[PDB]
RNA sequence: AUCUAGUCCGGGGCAGGCUGAAGGUGGGGGAAACCCCACUGGAGGGCCGAAUAGGGGUUCUGACGUGCAAUUCGUUCCCUUG
RNA sequence: GCGUCUGAGGGGUAACCCAGGCUAGGGAACUCGGCAAAUUAGCCCCGUAACUUCGGGAGAAGGGGUGCCUAUCGUGGUUUAA
RNA sequence: CAGCCUGGGGCCUCGUGAACGCCCUGAGCCGGUGCACAGUCCGGCAUCUCCCUACACCGAGAGAAGACCCCGUGGAGCUUCA
RNA sequence: UUUGCUACAUCGAUGUCGGCUCUUCCCACCCUGGAGGUGCAGCUGCCUCCAAGGGUAGGGCUGCCCGCCCGUUAAAGGGGAGCGUGAGCUGGGUUUAGACCGUCGCGAGACAGGUCGGACUCUAAGGGUAGGGAGUGCGGACCGCUUGAGGGGAAGGAACCCCUAGUACGAGAGGAACAGGGUUCCGGGGCCUCCAGUUUACCGGUUGUCCGGUAGGGCAAUGCCGGGCAGCCGCGCCCUGAGGGGUAACCGCUGAAAGCAUCUAAGCGGGAACCCCUCCCCUAAAAGAGGCGGUCAGGCGCCGGGGCCUUCCCCUAGAAGAGGGGGUUGAUGGGGUGGGGAUGUAAGCUCCAAGGUUGUAAGACCGAGGAGUUUAGUCCGCCACUCCCAAUCAGGCUCCCCC
């Protein structure tokens, strides 16, 4: 199971379910990637700290 | 009406004057929490709701012919963080509810979006028309 | 119009006093309930909290038969090592005091431990022979028997101390000339946790809760914020008035210690008491605890008190339900506490 | 009548901007009546705005309230070529 | 020019008070009263109702752009200088 | 429906250094009595002493010959068809 | 409880309505418990009695009280305590000075008719209260552990659902309860595993600024903004039965008075959110002032040492005090190494770079920036190992009762 932004392993019993109207599903480590989303809109890839990198 | 022995609640979400909208076809847009069925408070604490309660509000923006009006709904869609039993955390983008008849069948026959699972088995009529339950 | 309201504060606690010994000690013992000797109750150290993964055991459960997930206490459970046995009789004018101990470290024992905090015996007079047939002597009109123990913290670096408690356990269980051999073959030895206790148990809880300081009223009873313009007017955090006259300024929520204190909990099941310390250690080393490297014991819930205090355990005093052993689990989570 | 009230006389001040009446000029529409547009023009008990530029003291019944002081302090307002 | 708006040192700094900052979710349910506090805000361009004393209302309303750098270009002033 | 943090107070320590309540130091509480609501009186209940901090519930706390009502063959002021 | 009169007390002041918070009481019981009657098929009813343990909301209009109403809930009981409470508060009503309006007056003005603004003082001598500390006695100094008279409690309370059962019951419509489970709510006690918030520990970007440019920095009520550890709390999570005894009302039985009859007179049994015991919390200042373990040596008042405290190092803890530790026989705190984390990839170097500067060309030069050099660099009130450094020097108090 992994994060919808920095993808990596999700340790159980965290995370948080944001389903939006297109019932898709968005997957957070922690609160630095619902962030990342719901309100940064910053590329994933224009870090190096996710795998996503290139 | 049917499962709210089991676990029927989760953390606060909601309060009186609170808006939602209407996710139906019914004719209805916009919504305000009027009030709270069954439920008994103490001092200064605000009457509660989340999922799955049988709730009370009142059209705002909407059809002429139901502008004004009192209408009985449940509560479908929130946005608190919250812990289901399997230990997951479920969340809704908006507040939505859908519009109920007395009797308990949904006023509409359309339904808007995503609906938590608990909202179904406690109003069945609910899941007739229910298109996908997360 | 002076609207209903519960009066707030908890005034069943009257006086709040901080305690006068770190470790407490129960006033009563739940019954023994028609079985065999043993002991009941144990002692440990707080550790640390972790959530854990398990098929509900309760046969009433909603969640019968299910993984659902749940925080979970972690306590290391060092060797308990035992000190002397006590004689409680109903002695002149009908109380229960000590009638005699009974000490024996002389004939195994050979531990400075004990003796950094008691200048205890020496070998000159250990002629506990005149005491111990004594009990002998007055068998048969005995009503309790309760057990010196002390802890063995030097074999856990976590706590960083060596000089150890001394404290005690009532023991039921058969007849009681049964008892006092039982108790007997105990001493001089080394006794774990699994010789009293087993997974699926009940547990009680008398300990000493986290320590706060002088607090506010505010906190303290949780009184409630005066509203809005108080947020800018005279001052906010304090109660109104004070009684309606000297006619017994009362039990009113008044400022003082909360924390550190002795306080109770009631039922407790076990988890698990594993012995490798591989399987519940968590990431980098547990948070402000360090590395558990003896048998713990996997308690859910929440656990009164601050990380390293001592705890002392207890059979259930009014069960809720009589469990079954072996809550099997699925999970446990060794990510770090941090992060 | 060193305060305050008023008056008179002689003196000292109002950082910067904005708005754009009259009039002037040139286009343009039709012989006309005259109208539209562009700029120029710089009138007004007009407007915004410098804690201490200067004035008053508006709310916070905000702190002090056996003072910084026998009437303030900080906030928070309205006026500023008459 | 000052460390003189003239008392200082210790401390994991309790409550609390006065100054503040920030709070999920709901968003006036507090409340006599939205008090307070918040939100907007500079600038350019576009665009601007009812009514009227035709002068305004009027920053009515509302919308859009605004950084950094590599280049440019236009306009105007200025130096004995159409 | 509350919560966390920061500055100055508030905590402590060196130095300086007041005023208010004082028939008293003898005042714990509860019923009672009495000017009809006591610290001393009556009857019980208790009640070891010393120290520090927080609280203002009481001490019918302190602040001020009540700003209200009336009296005095008491003033001042105002008015008129006294 | 108001409201009428009384003027006994208060005129060198007992500061006046409401409301807010907060405590308690009472029962003429609103609901919750028990029992009964009923023009009680069952539900819903209606009524009586006992019962004050607990609970008894949230809104709109009105300043209130009152009153009208909204939607739920078990209902949304009523009263007291100087119409409880201003050295705790709001000033909305109302008691001044400025005005307007209506009635009256030739006039000064009056109104109990309405409307706008109008100052809310105090560092607690004493007690109460809530904690925290010293000493004497209980008894020589101590160290340790315990007995467990009274004290307080609501430490729980309430509702809904599952099945009972679509059963009982009623022709039907309709529609029960016992036990057993569970859930929720409110309240009480804890706790931070995860989440939310917090994070002037830290990291970065970035405006304005100056310190010669970069860099690294000062500042700008953390310069602004983004992030987030630990710790703490919550909007998060955990625990929060029942029984024994005596009883109320009452329901029974054996039973005479008074042959029968009679629950009652003695006699006997049950019978409640009622009172107590089991639960937790503070207790040897409990005056009967407890008990138990051990040491206080050894030697000749003396030697001597033994105990304790401070000093020393820290934190489980905190206003100091206390409490808990450690003290070379040591992992208590720094260092160092690893461990696991937060930010988000250091400088310099190289390459590319929208174009441009040159330079004959070749080439080298500026350039906001992108990439590698690099999950970097900085930082981490967290952990382990490691005696490298630091717990020493010193001072005080005191026992030799017992042989």
């Amino acid at each position: 199971r992994q994060c919808s932004f920095c993808g990596k392993d999700i340790l159980p019993g965290t995370g948080l379910m944001y389903v939006r109207n297109d019932g898709s599903l968005l997957w957070f480590c922690s609160s630095k990637c619902r962030k990342s989303m719901l309100k940064l809109h910053r590329d994933p890839k224009k870090l190096k700290w996710t795998k996503s990198y290139l | 009406m049917n499962v709210l022995g089991s676990r029927k609640g989760f953390t606060p979400a909601l309060q009186h004057n609170s808006s939602v909208v209407v996710a139906d076809n019914s004719g209805a847009k916009e919504a305000v929490i009027i009030g709270i069925y069954g439920y008994r408070g103490v001092l200064r604490r605000v009457p509660f709701a989340n999922i799955a309660d049988l709730v009370m509000v009142s059209v705002r923006k909407g059809s002429p012919d139901v502008r004004k009006q009192k209408f009985k709904a449940v509560i479908v869609r929130q946005r608190m963080p919250f812990r289901r039993p399997d230990g997951t955390w479920i969340s809704f983008e908006d507040n939505a509810v859908v519009i109920i008849n007395p009797d308990g069948t949904p006023k509409g026959t359309e339904v808007r979006g995503p609906i938590a699972r608990e909202a179904a088995e406690r109003w069945p009529k609910i899941a007739s028309v229910a298109t996908m339950v997360i | 119009r002076k609207l209903s309201s519960p009066r707030r504060g908890s005034a069943g606690l009257r006086p709040r006093k901080r305690a006068d010994e770190i470790l407490p000690t129960p006033k009563n013992w739940p019954l023994v309930n028609l079985k065999e000797p043993k002991l009941l109750g144990f002692i440990g150290y707080k550790a640390g909290m972790t959530h854990v993964y398990m098929i509900d055991d309760k046969p009433t459960s909603p969640n019968y038969g299910k993984e659902v997930y749940t925080p979970v206490t972690i306590v290391e459970s060092p060797p308990i090592l035992g000190l002397a046995l006590r004689a409680y009789h109903i002695d002149s004018k009908g109380e229960l005091s000590v009638l005699v101990d009974y000490w024996a470290n002389f004939e195994e024992g050979s531990l400075k431990y004990l003796k950094r905090k008691i200048t205890s015996l020496k070998v000159d007079s250990s002629k506990m022979k005149e005491k111990l047939d004594l009990i002998q002597k007055n068998l048969n009109n005995i009503t309790y028997m309760r057990l010196l123990v002390s802890t063995q913290p030097w074999l856990v670096p976590s706590l960083g101390k060596k000089r150890p408690e001394i404290v005690e356990i009532q023991i039921g269980g058969g007849s009681i000339q049964d008892q006092l051999n039982y108790g007997l073959s105990l001493l001089g030895k080394q006794i774990p946790v699994r010789d009293v206790f087993r997974e699926g148990q009940l547990t009680d809880i008398i300990g000493v809760t986290k320590g706060k300081g002088f607090q506010g009223v505010i906190k303290r009873y949780s009184v409630v914020e005066f509203p809005r313009w108080h947020k800018h007017r005279k001052g906010s955090r304090k109660i109104g008035a004070r009684g309606p006259s000297i006619s017994t300024p009362s039990y009113v929520p008044q400022p003082g210690q909360l924390g550190f204190h002795r306080r109770t909990e009631y039922n407790k099941r076990i988890i698990k008491i594993g012995d490798n310390v591989n399987e519940i250690n968590p990431a980098g080393g547990i948070v402000n605890y360090g590395l558990v490297k003896n048998t713990y014991l996997v308690i859910e819930g929440s656990v009164l008190g601050s990380r390293k205090r001592p705890l002392f355990l207890r059979y259930p005093i009014r069960p809720s339900w009589s469990p079954e052993s072996a809550p099997k689990i699925t999970y446990v989570n060794l990510a770090s506490q941090q992060g």
